[PDB]
DNA sequence: AGCAATAAAGTTTCCTTCCTCCTTGCCGATAACGAGATCAACTTGTTTGCGGCG
DNA sequence: CGCCGCAAACAAGTTGTAGAGCTTATCGGCAAGGAGGAAGGAAACTTTATTGCT
């Protein structure tokens, strides 16, 4: 790219040339981890941009160097890049790497392992935050057709349950009962008749018509309490 | 018979020179063009023989074509070529679900054949 | 339900957005927690 | 797959003759487990001439194996499955009998199917000088160039030719083909 | 193991295999050549619709046998339509001609 | 389903990398040229504004800079899915039929005659299917519900997902990244990056380990792509559609 | 509850209520059949010996 | 520790024991096979081995 | 038995509300280390097509 | 023309057999915010129960 003016833009880029070879062996360790580490190459793009960002706003009456004003625009630019792929917090993570150097910290203080009274000890906010936190942390996402081991017998995707299933005799008996609900209360007063018709049927509004006819609901009360009785003369289960 | 489904052809005035073709179809043609329809503009045939395995590849459906082997360039000559297939093989009716062209359902599927050529 | 033939045909842009309802734009799904869209 | 039955008969042309498979030695297929249920190619006839028995078609049941094996005929015509013209299918009459069944097949059936089963089912079984006459019977040569060699016997001057043991009556009992310029002693 | 009715898949929606999970049995193409040999064409129309995905097939049907009625209607698989939706995400018009 | 608007088109490669192109195929002009291109190696010839140079005539980075600096305006030529794009925007199918047939009459040798068919009759195709060579670009695509690529939690919370989803997601990184990149004007060699991080996703979506070596999770083990939904056993076809699980059965 | 009544309307049911049979893998047709009920007192199915 | 947990637990070879009888476990302990790493496969070896 | 009143009790709303927390974006201060590979695959195999490849 | 090289691509069926992880190691302060959050409570509003009159 370019500017208004040419000279700060050959210089520019020359510069942002040069130190291409810094992306990378900056970049160069920044390996093993998430497979992007793998790619490399979101890496040199990111670092690049980051580059461009630094070069646009090089503060040079500081007489630092320019790489080193560079080289945190650039980290900055990585681990932006590697936040991004994440989706969990980061003060947990915060806390990850404090549970991890500590825990090695002590472990080696001490030559065994797994005393966590000491993790309260060394750590000592509470144990119920770590409790917490170790379901928070230790505990990250899979996939979801590995096969099931001593060959391929089946997959993950086979061995599966479900708890919001359907049932077809539920629904059958609510609207029998609904039907009933109807029989019940055809011989009981006009408007509650209404009321509990058109709110139980169609699913609309209740006090909708304690507003319309301004009584205030007390005579619905007993009403809805009688028809509570009336339909307490069959017997149903499904209980 | 099913080995045998194909002839290239000899002369032309109907189509291309010597393209690979249908022996049925060049019989269709010839008993429709090389009749009082002309004396002739139609064409002669060699006739050819093809190993089953490609046999069934080339086929006029795409579907059982596609289903058990190289399905996807299959698909893709079929697809550049708005192609169509007219549900008359069997797992053609088994994979959409309907009702087999013989057998049992034979009666209902010719009167489905009729009521395609009665709209 | 009932229908006639198959065809295939090739998916020209406008068929895309004639099929579509709306655009993404970003990568994620959820909430890590709150077990939501 | 797409195979089936479309039509009752075809009225098609002619097709393909069976002549059994007797050769290196003595019958490996009857003439007439060939024929039986076939459907003729044709009106055929008898040694003694000019009677025929299906008007170009019929039911070929054992009945007519038993009334033409009374006979001496080695050679019969039949409307082949090959020959069969109808477009998108054959005719019943080619096919000939459902040997499950018994008889005539009905309209409508599939056929590779049962075909490609019944080839398949047995195959996971199935992979586990001087030439001398034995008896008597007449010779039959075809199709033979040669000629008296020098000590007066014959000798093939073209390939073609094979020999045959036929029987007195006329039925062939043995053939056994012999190489360009063979010494013979008959 | 036997089973009449119960779970299911859920991306497909036809049943599972298993006695741990009450299991539905599998059904063969080799079995379905078998069939196309004796020619009954209803038999495969109930056991590819109603015992396997037609999900409207198998509630009345269920219905109609506690009815006493001992009769059929089909519909037509998900699980077809799946590949379709397969297809045109691979970026192809496939489509279908109306009768 | 859903969809996505791209920056910048892509090419497919059933399309491509499969036997006979269709792409090229109809062109007359090999693989590797064409790779070449879309991988981002070499210019090439849209149309010479001097007909000093021509058509369909590979550019090296290098050569293309003598004839740039001797004219500089009289040629276009450039690298990438854009100039196969208005290249096969530009080309008439009729008269290339009429001389096909034409000049097929000449010398009807049988590999050459072979050839003239093949082309004449993917030309007839084109103009009778209806359809674009066009449309053979890919600029814009589909998303597909979340049904069949779902996510579901586990009995301790934990995940199950599908694979779909992460190849989405980078896809939408690198074109977000393209535009942002774009709003600055910035130099070019990060953009050649950027796209041809763009089609390698793109493809590695519908096919993974085809064209490039394929993208893997953590385990060493693929990110699936699409085309085993229909392939192999596997497949609808084999498993799911003509094979049945049965109720009201037993044994 | 299993009542008694229960097994007699299953006898009421069950007769002339064929079903279908199969033996894996099947190559021939012949590799299934359709038989007959008869109800027996056990986990294990009988099977006429011929086939 | 990771790795030592591994392939106690994840290697093919690691299974568990046939508490059946007797003959199973010491059998079952007594087993040969070149398969897993640095070794073969089913369907890719044929019958020369 | 039908109808209302007073009093009490429990609310659902619901709305603010001010504490506290929590999360989305940015920008910064010493100087320089090296172009990756990294822990794998074991080569099935016969047939068939197509690009060379003369 | 007729090699040669190279690459592609299928490899029985249905039962079951038990359980899954991680080589990891991924600023860091500020701000402003915007959502949430809880408090304890006010308050329509609703709901019960106990005596009055047709
Ligand atoms: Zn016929």
């Amino acid at each position: 790219n370019s500017l208004y003016t040419a000279e700060g833009v050959m210089d520019k880029h020359s510069l942002w040339q040069r130190y291409v070879p810094l992306v990378r062996h900056e970049a160069l360790r920044l390996q093993v981890r998430l497979p992007a580490s793998v790619e490399l190459d979101d890496l040199l793009q990111a670092g690049g941009i980051g580059l461009l960002n630094a070069v646009e706003r090089y503060d040079a009456l500081q007489g630092t160097a320019f790489t080193t004003y560079a080289v945190q625009r650039i980290r900055g630019a990585m681990l932006d890049e590697l936040r991004s792929r994440d989706w969990v917090p980061r003060s947990v993570r915060r806390n990850a790497r404090e549970v991890a150097q500590a825990i090695g910290q002590l472990e080696q203080e001490l030559g065994r392992n797994a005393t966590e009274t000491e993790v309260a000890e060394r750590l000592g906010i509470d144990i119920a935050d770590y409790r917490q936190m170790l379901l928070d942390t230790n505990n990250s996402q899979l996939f979801s057709y590995d096969e099931w081991r001593e060959e391929h017998g089946d997959s993950i995707e086979l061995v599966t349950d479900d708890h919001q299933r359907e049932n077809p005799l539920q629904q059958l008996l609510d609207s029998n009962l609904r039907q009933r609900v109807m029989e019940a209360i055809e011989t009981l007063p006009e408007r509650e008749k209404l009321v509990l018709t058109l709110y139980y049927q169609e699913e609309l509004n209740l006090k909708e018509i304690g507003a319309v006819l301004e009584v205030g609901e007390s005579r619905v009360s007993q009403l809805h309490s009688q028809a509570i009785k009336r339909l307490r003369t069959k017997l149903g289960k499904l209980l | 018979r099913q080995m045998l489904r194909k002839a290239t052809i000899v002369n032309a005035g109907s189509s291309d020179f010597l393209e690979g073709e249908q022996v049925e179809y060049s019989r269709v043609k010839i008993a429709n063009r090389e009749l009082e329809a002309n004396g002739k503009v139609g064409a002669t045939y060699s006739r050819d023989l093809l190993g089953i395995t490609k046999a069934s590849l080339a086929t006029e459906s795409f579907i059982s074509a596609a289903s058990f082997q190289e399905t996807t360039r299959v698909l893709t000559e079929a697809a550049v070529a708005g192609k169509r297939d007219e549900l008359r093989g069997l797992k053609e009716n088994v994979i959409v679900g309907r009702l087999i062209p013989a057998g049992t359902g034979y009666a209902y599927h010719q009167d489905r054949m009729r009521r395609r050529a009665a709209g | 339900e009932e229908f006639d033939a198959i065809k295939i045909a090739l998916a020209s842009p406008d068929m895309i957005r004639s099929w579509s309802f709306g655009e993404v734009k970003k990568p994620e799904t959820i909430n890590y927690r709150t077990f939501k869209p | 797959q797409d195979l089936v039955v479309t039509e009752d008969d075809c009225g098609t042309h002619e097709g393909i003759m069976m002549t059994p498979v007797i050769e290196g030695g003595d019958v490996k297929e009857p003439l007439r487990d060939r024929v039986l249920g076939r459907v003729t190619a044709e009106d055929v006839l008898k040694p003694g001439t000019a009677d025929i028995l299906v008007p170009r078609n019929t039911l070929l049941h054992e009945q007519w194996c038993d009334l033409l094996e009374e006979n001496s005929v080695d050679a019969v015509k039949v409307r082949s499955v090959v020959s069969c013209d109808t477009d998108f299918g054959v005719c019943a009459h080619c096919y000939g009998r459902d040997l499950a069944r018994g008889h005539i097949i009905n309209k409508g059936e599939a056929i590779g199917v049962i075909a490609a089963q019944s080839i398949g089912e047995p195959g996971t079984q199935l992979t586990m000088s001087s030439i001398q006459v034995k008896n008597k019977g007449s010779i039959k040569l075809s199709n033979v160039k040669s000629v008296v060699n020098s000590s007066g016997k014959l000798v093939i001057t073209s390939r073609n030719t094979e020999l045959k043991l036929i029987d007195e009556f006329g039925r062939t009992k043995e053939s056994y083909k012999v190489p360009y310029g063979a010494v013979l002693a008959k | 193991h036997a089973r009449s009715t119960g779970s299911y898949s859920l991306v497909t929606q036809q049943p599972l295999g298993g006695k741990a999970q009450f299991g539905g049995q599998r059904f063969g193409e080799m079995e379905v050549w078998a069939l196309e040999a004796y020619g009954a064409a209803y038999t495969l129309q109930e056991m590819l619709t109603v015992k396997s995905d037609d999900v409207n097939g198998r509630t009345k049907m269920y219905k109609n046998i506690v009815d006493g009625n001992h009769q059929m209607e089909p519909g037509m698989p998900e699980s077809f339509n799946v590949l379709l939706k397969e297809i045109r995400s691979l970026g192809i018009n496939i489509e279908l001609e109306d009768e | 389903m859903g969809h996505i608007e791209l920056a910048s088109p892509t090419a497919h490669i059933w399309f491509l990398k499969s036997l006979p192109s269709r792409i090229g195929l109809l062109l007359d002009m090999p693989l590797r040229d064409i790779e070449r291109v879309l991988y981002f190696e070499s210019y090439v010839v849209i149309e010479g504004g001097m007909t000093n140079l021509e058509r369909q005539q590979i550019l090296t980075e290098e050569q293309y800079l003598d004839a740039l600096e001797e004219f500089g305006d009289e040629f276009d030529a450039k690298m990438g899915a854009e100039a196969i794009q208005a290249l096969l925007k530009s080309m008439d199918l009729e008269q290339e039929c009429e001389q096909l047939r034409e000049e097929l009459n000449e010398t009807n040798s049988e590999t050459k005659r072979k050839k003239l068919t093949k082309r004449i009759k993917l030309l007839e195709a084109f103009v009778q299917s209806g359809n674009k060579p066009e449309w053979m670009i890919l600029t814009v695509l589909p998303v597909l519900p979340p049904d069949l690529r779902p996510l579901v939690p586990l009995d301790g919370g934990r995940f199950a997902t599908s694979d779909l989803n992460d190849l989405y997601r980078r896809v939408i990184n690198r074109n977000n990244r393209l535009k942002r990149l774009l709003d600055l004007a910035a130099p070019d060699i990060i953009v050649r990056n950027e796209k041809r991080m763009l089609q390698e996703a793109v493809d590695a979506l519908l096919d993974n380990g085809r064209r490039g070596r394929a993208i893997t999770g953590s385990n060493k083990r693929p990110l699936k792509s699409l085309a085993d939904m229909i392939k192999g056993k596997q497949g609808r076809f084999r498993q799911n559609l003509l094979g049945k699980r049965v109720d009201y059965s037993g044994r | 509850r299993e009542e008694a009544v229960v097994w007699d309307i299953l006898d009421e049911v069950i007769r002339e209520h064929p079903v279908l049979l199969n033996r894996a893998p099947t190559l021939h047709r012949l590799g299934i059949q359709a038989f007959e009920p008869v109800l027996i007192e056990g986990k294990a199915i009988q099977l006429h010996p011929l086939v | 520790s990771a790795a030592v947990k591994e392939f106690f637990g994840s290697s093919q070879l690691s299974q568990f024991m046939d508490q059946n009888n007797p003959l199973s476990e010491i059998t079952h302990k007594r087993r040969i096979s070149a398969l897993g790493p640095g070794g073969l496969t089913r369907e890719r070896a044929g019958f020369e081995v």
